[PDB]
């Protein structure tokens, strides 16, 4: 059956777009992290890309160093690179190609847009030209994140309408570059060996619905899902201390869930990932955690594990 | 002490209305799936709508889609289909049942309802004796809608008792026989949906 | 798109090891259910996920998936295991319900010859201005019959209707009617009336009749 | 400054209330509990608890389903709950629009127009106070700065309007709208923002940039909710090495959060053992933001959760 | 079997009239103030209305608050409020409103039932247009008075019909049908456990009946349990629930078609709106001696 790891987006050759979302607060950025890890640490001849598209960036938090609208290596590694896009400063480099930056720096759906840009101008220099092989993207929780993938599709409607209308109304060839270049855009998008979501959740009741509905709104967009990341479980009856009330009382609810998250996900990568003890935080401790996408966790083997995070 | 009950079922004529309401208790639907599953007479089991107010989606079959509409009031904690532009096809059994956000399984149903569409108006049988030539019985003729309920002496002669599935005649009527096999008696007929209640006593010939 | 299950109905005794199929038109991956509708009853939940028990199940209810083919397996027949039974499918990539035709498990037993009697038109019927004349088929099996009707020595088309009862839970048996209606005119035009039974219990066919008003 | 949010559960005067935060630190859960106690506090107001978060939660809190249109929260008789589906309300006003990026923040702020127009004229679907669960820090910054930003576009647009039905005066109204909306936003009686958070080093930076970014915009915030706290050393069970870890580590923050915003209020609330879902459990979480929680003796409720 | 509990009726989204009644002293103002709470937990999205027609008013001592002519919200209650109407006031204001003998004419026999029933006309009369509240329960008068009272939409149609005046006679059938209604009006009686109560109760449903008044629900109020208090002493109380159980197998054979609540005699008092509540949850969920038995020393002094 289906293997409850990564392993084979890890060591893909083909990828060159990995989007991790989810709900608020499940773990995205700690998950995007750790897959950018592993498919650096797995393939080293190659360039990997994390890109922000959270305007609330946590990257810089994670690795505890400051990234921007530049890409920059993350401290201590060779091919891994950050990037949190900054609107403002972003529309100013195009403002200092400036009162029109900063005005459209703040609309809602700048964020989105930016980001949409972002693939663009990354299509762009694959062509001509030496990038980044594979791009992985921390997302913005569901709501906002489901806009920007519509976006190709979007924007593909905008422009037909757009056209016609200013073609009468008054460069005409400027139209065609994009919308070719959209039309791109959605072609990879669509290819489940170049594009994949992956969904991060935890097993809780408020979660399940929201998972259940992002996934179906992605595979209708015919964007390929096929691996699940369900983090912060407690494996509580693995702790051989086997008290805390609350613990066995919350672990009781997770295990509930969780049977039935593997009830209706059996054709999907279910990766189970345990609560750690200590922080998430920096390269070693990233890096201890990131590990268990590629290998799966054994509560009764690694056990100690969530102990041993630096602090 | 989970349970569906379904109601609203009845006699409408081709091309009306009518609004089917499933009552569910022992459990808060919005967070299930809630399904109508059909069964014409003699026929299979026919899935027509879902609702889910977990996703606010809404899900028909084909055969009946743009004419039926399933809606729920969660604060009523009951299901409805609104049945509209109803054919002679569209008569059936019609079951409400339950399904889980991770499982699309029919695990609870309701005991179902009967509808029924026809031109045809409601009508009490008429009953016929079928007298011993042993076997005997009553011909219960010329009724709509169904069902009937036939008994023996008020519930008395159950043994050997042999009673048909209803026909449906070309006049639009159902017609059904009731028997019974004695030693060389009366039977009770009971039509609710037109209120009319026969007893026909049932003897040998007079020569 | 279209569930096939067969076969469509079978007979089998006590004690015997049946299997039921549906195949599925595309992969649903695991997701079929099967159920059982006991007659005026609603369909029970059995299996879901193809080889998972529903609570309450005995033991002796199996499902088992091969890629698209689906199996419900009953080791071994207990009496109150006869009834119908419907496959279901409920793929993640669709939001529809799509059941199979249905399968109608029933008893088998012992051959039985059919008992048959025949009904005259009531006088209060005639009185009414019809005739209804039902020729009764008593406690046979099995249920394969052929009824046809004779009046004065000329087969009848199109103006009869048969009724036929479920397997009796105790005898195993079925019961059959025929009646073939006609107007009072119609009626009155001819004297001999015969319904002919042919049943694989019977020798020969067996034939029961009687003279118009002659008691 | 008392460790709970009575005041402003009590309080006659504000009529936007913003409850927002990090992702899933607890706003859909604390917004719930704010609007239940305020509704139950003040019975003779009407409250109105709104969803702006595009993947709505509200429904799935109450375990009834909200749209749109607003709809009271069974069993209250002063608390109703929205969720506007954008693809769903353009039709009665075009679906490729309810797909833009930004759309979804746009008819927010249509809303927010429709009840300040409404309250102004003293008649229409009125509410008292509107109380906000927020999508998560980033977005709802893009919404509470549309007032500013549309301020400085409506202005540009006057003069390419000018360049050729009245059209000039469509776009004064708006100015003026907007203008009502931004002084009712900074007045700090009328408007506060609650932040939601949790005591873990991602949410503490997070959660600073985001009150620093509101009071750029003269936004009032002086109510933190530091949420999901394990409370160790009082759960009376001196074992399991995870929570013991992980409270010294939520203590440590919390000693911190304590420090730097002395000015606000600070409130605590225990990771429950139970589900905080519908009215019932909800309603019993919510009385430890009018009264503090004491680990001590309001112990139990983590367990007084109904399922 | 019909459930020992006013459940159906707590929770009924039909009724807009509940007469509550019975000999004096068995409970009446007591059990209408317990129903009209569970009523008002049970339905929050609806007003209600407990006017007392008991010219000697105890819905103020019940409470500890001052009710009067016109209706005040419940102190404690978002939904529940209470009127107790003072003729003297009423016929002043009204007197004065005629000016924009009244006295006297408040001191007539029966002007506290006029009174009672102008206040019905006033909730129907706002009902029918768009010129109040959802359901309005009445703390009536013991059975004597009380009847008078009911009888009274019948007595006006019927004199106004062996008899401006259309909107009266109008006005008069409609409340004479509504108060025949099942679904809207429907009485509740209170009753103890005693021989002088079962008799006079006996009276006041088959009376009641004759009016098609329907009556579904008694309560049999002041039971002692004294085989389950845990002492299974007390001559007094063991010899006086000996009579009261006698009684009591006598009121459930008869009044079987009814909701036959049983509630018992607390050791504290059913004052205040805490107390009142805590004795009103027993008309909803059936009271059991073995289980809820400490409840009754729990009232709040
Ligand atoms: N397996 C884990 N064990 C322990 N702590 C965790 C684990 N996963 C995440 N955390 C912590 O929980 C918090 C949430 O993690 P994270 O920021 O990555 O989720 P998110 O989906 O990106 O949130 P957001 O919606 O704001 O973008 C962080 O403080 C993180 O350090
Ligand atoms: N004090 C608590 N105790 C226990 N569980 C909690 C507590 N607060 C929130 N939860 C649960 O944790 C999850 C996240 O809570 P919640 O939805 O309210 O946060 P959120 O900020 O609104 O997330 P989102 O960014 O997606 O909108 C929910 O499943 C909720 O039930
Ligand atoms: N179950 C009970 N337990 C204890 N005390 C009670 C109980 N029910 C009523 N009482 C008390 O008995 C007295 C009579 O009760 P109550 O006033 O409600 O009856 P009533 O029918 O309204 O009297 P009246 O006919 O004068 O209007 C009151 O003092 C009341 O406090
Ligand atoms: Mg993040
Ligand atoms: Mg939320
Ligand atoms: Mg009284
Ligand atoms: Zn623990
Ligand atoms: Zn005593």
């Amino acid at each position: 059956t289906v293997e409850p790891n990564l392993h084979s987006l890890i060591t893909s050759t083909t990828h060159k777009w990995i989007f991790v979302g989810g709900k608020g607060g499940v773990g995205k950025t700690t998950s995007s992290c750790s897959i950018a890890i592993q498919m650096a640490l797995s393939q080293p001849n190659k360039q990997f890309l994390l890109i922000s598209t959270n305007p609330a960036h946590n990257l810089s938090d994670a690795f505890g160093e400051k990234f921007g609208k530049d890409a920059r290596k993350v401290t201590g590694m060779n091919n891994l690179s950050c990037m949190e896009i900054d609107p403002s400063a972003a529309l100013k480099d195009m403002n200092d190609m400036g009162a029109l930056a900063d005005l459209t720096g703040s609309i809602p759906g700048i964020d989105e847009a930016l980001s949409f840009m972002e693939v663009m101008k990354h299509i762009k220099r694959q062509e001509q030209g030496e990038t980044f092989d594979t791009v992985i993207f921390d997302t913005a929780p569901t709501g906002h994140t489901l806009r920007f993938l519509q976006l190709p599709n979007t924007l593909s409607k905008l422009l037909e309408k757009f056209g016609e209308i200013t073609n009468k109304l008054g460069i005409s060839g400027k139209l065609n570059e994009l919308k070719a270049n959209v039309e791109t855009i959605r072609q990879q998008f669509t290819d489940p060996d170049l594009t994949t979501f992956v969904c991060v959740c935890i097993s809780e009741f408020l979660s399940l619905y929201e998972t259940e509905r992002l996934i179906q709104e992605l595979i209708s967009y015919d964007m390929d899902v096929n691996s699940i990341i369900v983090n912060q479980l407690l494996f509580a009856e693995n702790d051989q201390e086997h008290n805390c009330k609350r613990c066995q009382a919350r672990w009781k609810m997770q295990k509930k869930y969780l049977d039935q998250i593997d009830e209706l996900y059996e054709d999907f990568h279910v990766v189970k990932m345990p609560l750690c003890a200590g922080e998430i935080r920096g390269l070693n401790n990233l890096t201890k955690f990131s590990q268990f996408l590629n290998k799966e966790y054994n509560p009764i083997t690694d056990g100690k594990v969530i102990y041993e995070l630096e602090d | 002490e989970v349970q569906l009950v379904e109601s609203g079922g009845g006699l409408v004529q081709p091309g009306g209305s009518l609004r089917l309401s499933c009552a569910a208790s022992g459990f808060n639907l919005y967070y299930y799936s809630i399904h109508w599953v059909r069964q014409a007479p003699g026929k299979g089991l026919e899935w027509v709508a879902s609702i889910s107010p977990y996703s606010s989606s809404t899900s028909y079959a084909d055969s009946v889609k743009g004419r039926f509409t399933i809606s729920a009031d969660t604060s009523k904690n009951t299901a409805y289909l609104q049945m509209n532009s109803l054919r002679a096809e569209d008569t059936a059994v019609y079951y409400c049942a339950r399904g889980r956000w991770y499982r699309r399984a029919l695990d609870y149903w309701g005991q179902g309802t009967l509808v029924t569409v026809s031109s045809a108006s409601t009508k009490g049988p008429s009953v016929f004796p079928l007298a011993p030539s042993a076997a005997l019985g009553c011909l219960v003729k010329d009724y709509f809608p169904e069902p009937v309920t036939v008994s023996w002496n008020s519930g008395a002669l159950t043994s050997g008792v042999h009673t048909f599935p209803a026909v449906l005649q070309s006049s639009g009527l159902y017609s059904l026989s009731s028997v019974v096999t004695v030693p060389s008696y009366i039977c009770n007929v009971n039509h609710k949906p037109s209120n009319t209640k026969v007893d026909k006593k049932v003897e040998p010939k007079s020569c | 798109i279209q569930m096939t299950q067969s076969p469509s109905s079978l007979s089998a005794s006590v004690g015997d090891r049946v299997t039921i199929t549906c195949r599925a038109s595309q992969s649903v991956s695991s997701a079929v259910a099967w159920y059982q509708q006991k007659p005026g009853k609603a369909p029970k939940l059995l299996i879901y996920s193809a080889s998972s028990l529903y609570s309450g199940v005995p033991s002796r209810f199996s499902g088992s998936r091969s890629g698209t083919d689906f199996t419900l397996t009953i080791s071994s027949l207990q009496p109150e295991d006869f009834a119908t039974y419907y496959c279901q499918q409920y793929p993640y990539y669709s939001s529809l319900i799509t059941f199979g035709q249905g399968t109608k498990v029933e008893i088998k037993r012992t051959v039985a010859a059919p008992s048959v009697f025949i009904f005259p038109p009531s006088d209060s019927q005639l009185k009414s201005g019809t005739a209804s004349v039902v020729c009764l088929l008593n406690n046979f099996y099995p249920r394969e019959a052929k009824v046809q009707w004779k009046v004065d020595n000329a087969l009848q088309s199109g103006n009869s209707q048969e009724s036929v009862t479920e397997q009796d839970s105790k005898d195993s048996t079925y019961s059959l009617s025929s009646t073939l209606t006609l107007s009072k005119a119609d009626y009155e035009k001819h004297k001999v009336y015969a319904c002919e039974v042919t049943h694989q219990g019977l020798s020969s066919p067996v034939t029961k009749s009687f003279n118009r008003g002659e008691c």
